[PDB]
């Protein structure tokens, strides 16, 4: 698969 | 909603406690309750909402992949009955229910009240993400429409982010990362995925010089994921 | 019970799938359904039952410890309201409910139908374990009775195991290990814990010579835990 | 804390 974003974003 | 009697601030406090205790189903229930109070969410609260549901759906996605793999192997040799399909379907239906819940919160009424770029992009990205998770398990006559719903949400978020946010903004970066994953994994568009990841990375690189040390750390963390995907994809 | 319409064999099959998918709440529900069919459980089925509930209660115990630590710190300095206590109580009540469910299955009617040493000791050990988990969170006027219920179940299991099983039997070893943990962590009897762990370890050592390679691996794995505890405790 | 038994026993 592929890497997606972490849930928390600043 | 079972959280109707709990104060908004108490729901937020308990969501943070649930996170510390790794009780993500509780965390999601508390954050759903907070959303249902009807007030807009702050940045920190939007992040709690996302952490909670991402962890819940993450466990379901991991389980679905295990079960789907077993099911596909069982069709390659001994007949084992309906149980693997049934249990994969059970997990799938629960996963779809969580995605539908998140999409429902976004539609009633988080997105329509979100006027600032940071909130609106965050929620439209989330909408794309939860349609993407639905697309991962979709097979019937609605799969194309689910894929297009993800694409449309991501595209609206992209259009706003490019106009309103710097290229290093972590929300903008995470959105572009996830839209690139959509292209590669869902839409059978690996070239689009690669091009988006490359342009996102290079435009962010060129804007790092404007950032403080702390912001630099936030942005480069997401940039590394773009690079990790480019290495997998090329 | 919501599993009343599912075949026993299908419940067992789905419990195994749930284990592979790390869906331990599902696994426990499937195994509870299997128990409620009223037939005795095989060795493999008893192990599935234990794995399922141990993982469920394990998540609850870990969460309870996090919350209890936060609560104790909040009493050492700013007042934060009732939320930490409330949420610790919520997790505690859920944990107690799981333990009560397991104890209910043992009492209705697994233990009373268990005639062979391997099954009866396994279930009495489980009874001790789930009373021990209740004792970990107990504070009121019933704590002493909960502790004594754990002790009584462990002692009955010990008495049978010493008469009916070799010192290297993994069930016997795991029981002695857990009873030693009860002594150290619950009953404020560290010397009893140390003595039990030492005698259990040495008597098992002396019986290893009777075992095949595979049985040796099973027994020495539990013996290593006895040794690990002795290192922590001395 | 202390180590307790694994859930599965042979
Ligand atoms: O993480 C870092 N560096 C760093 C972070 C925090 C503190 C100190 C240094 O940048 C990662 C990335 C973008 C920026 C230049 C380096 C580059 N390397 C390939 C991937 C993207
Ligand atoms: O695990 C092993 N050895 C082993 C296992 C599997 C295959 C090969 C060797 O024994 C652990 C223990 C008991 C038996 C003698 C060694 C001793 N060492 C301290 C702790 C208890
Ligand atoms: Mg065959
Ligand atoms: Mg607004
Ligand atoms: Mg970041
Ligand atoms: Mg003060
Ligand atoms: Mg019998
Ligand atoms: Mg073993």
């Amino acid at each position: 698969r592929s890497h997606s974003s972490p849930a928390s974003l600043q | 909603g079972a959280m109707g009697s709990m104060e908004r601030a108490s729901l937020i406090q308990k969501a943070k406690l649930a996170e510390q205790a790794e009780r993500y189903e509780d965390m999601a229930a508390f954050m759903k309750g907070a959303v249902e109070k009807g007030e807009e969410l702050s940045c920190e609260e939007r992040n709690l909402l996302s952490v909670a549901y991402k962890n819940v759906v993450g466990g379901q996605r991991a389980a679905w992949r295990v079960l789907s793999s077993i099911e596909q192997k069982s069709n390659e040799s001994e007949e084992k009955g309906p149980e693997v399909r049934e249990y994969r379907e059970k997990v799938e239906t629960e996963l779809q229910g969580v995605c539908d819940t998140v999409l429902g919160l976004l539609d009633s009424h988080l997105i329509k009240e979100a006027g600032d770029a940071e909130s609106r992009v965050f929620y439209l990205k989330m909408k794309g993400d939860y349609y993407r998770y639905l697309a991962e398990v979709a097979t019937g006559d609605d799969k194309k429409r689910i894929i297009d719903s993800a694409r449309s949400a991501y595209q609206e978020a992209m259009d706003i982010s490019k106009k309103e946010m710097p290229p290093t903004n972590p929300i903008r970066l995470g959105l572009a990362l996830n839209f690139s994953v959509f292209h590669y994994e869902i839409a059978n568009s690996p070239e689009e995925a690669i091009s988006l990841a490359k342009t996102t990375f290079d435009e962010a690189m060129a804007d790092l010089h404007t950032l403080s040390e702390d912001s630099y750390k936030d942005s480069t963390l997401i940039m590394q994921l773009l690079r990790d995907n480019l290495t997998l994809w090329t």
